[PDB]
């Protein structure tokens, strides 16, 4: 019983801390993504307001 | 802590600007504008989790909320 | 004492190994949940913010040069912008 | 004897309880590093949360 | 380097603690601290007006250097709780089974009842042979000399606290017509040697909590007497 | 080779020829909880 729990204890462990990170890197790339869109909207605001003036 | 980061890299700014011969001929008229002294505030800035009481804390998030408006106050006495 | 059978104490001691795992598991249980709690409170900020990107580049391609007309109003009737003031403190 | 099969028993309870000790500083080295990562997700969205905000202050009129 | 670190640790806790324990039973005065009122309570003269800022620094360093070698000691401790455990195993194995033989023969070539008794029941609390059984070819388990050798197993497991308990006040009753007198130079050395060297054992097979207690700073704060 | 060590040598010389244990660990271990008991006092 002591080795099974090890074993279970260990790939539980494992498998949602593998999650985790999964769920952390998809939330980098996410915010990668937006920075890049938000640059672009702020590009072309830039120009809007020059070309008024 | 953020009050003293903002003044240290203030000074900094001040001071590297400051036009270097004018800094020279005051040395020369015996009225040296003292360069400021060095510090390290590096590591105290990228701490992200202190482990305080059970509590993790983002220093760094806490310096920028104060140094931000600092940035503000200073640009708002300008104008 | 000293007195205590040698394979009664192995037993006993593996015993409290498999309840250490037991506590090591709501232990970890307690890790993972304080993480996801914040990582979860993450997406419905990144999802709010996703979508105010999207209806902004709308309203950004729409936007027309020849027809903008600037208005004096926008100093004496109307706030000046403000960006978040707010400061977090008495974390403990 | 006894002895040399006690001798057996508490090798065999050192492994499993390093193992364990394993287990708990992965957990907490896990932790640490997650909460790095946090930080920096959360300093990126809210600079990200302000600047669109004043973009969208550029492009819209102010309260009466 | 497990003890080494230990003790260095203690060294630096105990000159901290030390030093404000002195201070809390001097306070300082107006005579002593130009600084420092007539009218200030006893415990802000023993804490605040006790420390210039040199000594304020002083104690920051050796706190910071305490609790930073404390991170890397801890950070080392499953490679230490391996190689502790290999250690002290090898040294009593290679103490009980082997050198133990010499003082062992010369307790049965001479009529030393007493004297074998407990050297063989220390021998039966502690050693692992690697067969299983005691070698009863033993030419000095017999009585005479040597034309012998035993090849101690190596394991990662220390005694129990019982059987180091044991062992250790066994072999303090020897070299403690007392049971010192009759035994020879060499062997007396020897014993002595491995009494005074498991001495630390129990603390370095519990190493995690030890480094905690050769690092505490806790008492700092708490101030319920004054 | 220190002084004492020649003088036990010469020792040596005039001396030739021409359990419970257990129970004072029980009494040590029975003593050492009432040091526990007292902290807690
Ligand atoms: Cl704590
Ligand atoms: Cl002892």
């Amino acid at each position: 019983y002591t080795t099974q729990s090890l074993a279970s204890v260990a790939y539980l462990i494992n498998t949602l801390a593998n999650n985790v990170l999964q769920m952390l890197d998809i939330q980098a790339s996410q915010l990668r993504r937006m920075e890049s869109s938000i640059n672009h909207i702020s590009q072309t605001v830039d120009i809007h307001k020059e070309k008024v003036a | 802590l953020a009050d003293q980061i903002f003044a240290y890299y203030k000074v900094m700014a001040g001071s590297l600007l400051l036009d270097k011969r004018l800094r020279s001929e005051c040395k020369n008229q015996g009225a040296t504008i003292h360069l400021p002294p060095s510090n390290r505030y590096e590591t105290l800035l990228k701490q992200r989790h202190v482990q305080l009481l059970g509590r993790s804390i983002d220093l760094n998030r806490l310096i920028t909320q104060r140094v931000s408006a600092a940035m503000y106050k200073s640009l708002e006495l300008a104008i | 004492g000293i007195k205590n059978e040698l394979e009664c104490v192995t037993n006993i001691s593996l015993a409290n190994i498999i309840r250490q795992l037991s506590s090591l598991s709501k232990y970890a249980e307690d890790i993972f949940g304080e993480l996801f709690n914040e990582a979860h409170s993450f997406s419905f900020r990144v999802n709010s913010l996703q979508e105010r990107v999207d209806r902004l580049s709308v309203s950004v391609t729409q936007l027309d040069p020849k027809e903008e007309e600037l208005s004096l109003q926008d100093i004496t009737m109307r706030k000046a912008f403000r960006s978040s003031t707010i400061q977090d403190q008495q974390l403990f | 004897r006894e002895i040399h099969q006690d001798w057996a028993n508490r090798e065999y309870i050192e492994i499993i309880t390093s193992s364990i000790k394993k287990i708990a500083d992965f957990l907490n080295s896990f932790d640490m590093s997650c909460r790095s990562r946090l930080a920096t997700l959360n300093e990126k969205l809210t600079a990200l949360e302000r600047r669109i905000e004043y973009i969208e202050a550029r492009v819209t009129k102010g309260e009466t | 380097l497990a003890l080494q670190g230990l003790q260095l640790l203690s060294q630096w806790s105990a000159h901290v603690m030390e030093v404000y324990s002195w201070k809390l039973v001097h306070p300082t005065d107006k005579y002593s601290n130009k600084d420092c009122p007539d009218s200030a309570e006893e415990y802000e003269r023993a804490t605040r007006y006790n420390y210039t800022s040199e000594e304020k620094f002083a104690l920051v360093e050796v706190i910071a250097m305490i609790k930073g070698l404390q991170v890397l000691m801890g950070r080392m401790e499953s490679v230490f709780n391996h190689a502790i455990r290999h250690t002290v195993y090898a040294a009593l194995q290679d103490f009980s089974q082997v050198t133990l033989r010499e003082p062992l023969r010369q307790a049965i070539k001479k009529k030393k009842n007493v004297i074998q008794s407990v050297l063989q029941a220390i021998r039966k609390t502690v050693c692992d042979w690697e067969t299983g059984h005691e070698p009863f070819n033993d030419p000095a388990l017999r009585g005479e000399k040597d034309p012998f050798d035993i090849k101690v197993p190596r394991r990662a497991v220390g005694p129990s606290s019982t059987q180091l308990y044991m062992v250790r006040t066994m072999l303090e009753s020897l070299i403690a017509k007392t049971l010192r007198s009759s035994l020879e130079g060499p062997t007396i050395l020897d014993i002595e040697k491995f009494h005074r060297e498991s001495f630390f054992y129990t603390h370095l097979i519990n190493f995690s909590e030890t480094l905690q207690q050769c690092c505490d700073l806790s008492q700092l704060w708490f101030r319920e007497f004054f | 080779v220190t002084l004492e060590d020649a003088l036990s040598n010469v020792d040596l010389l005039e001396e030739l020829p021409l359990a419970r244990y257990i129970e004072q660990a029980t009494v040590h271990s029975s003593m050492n909880e009432m040091l526990e008991e007292g902290q807690e006092y």
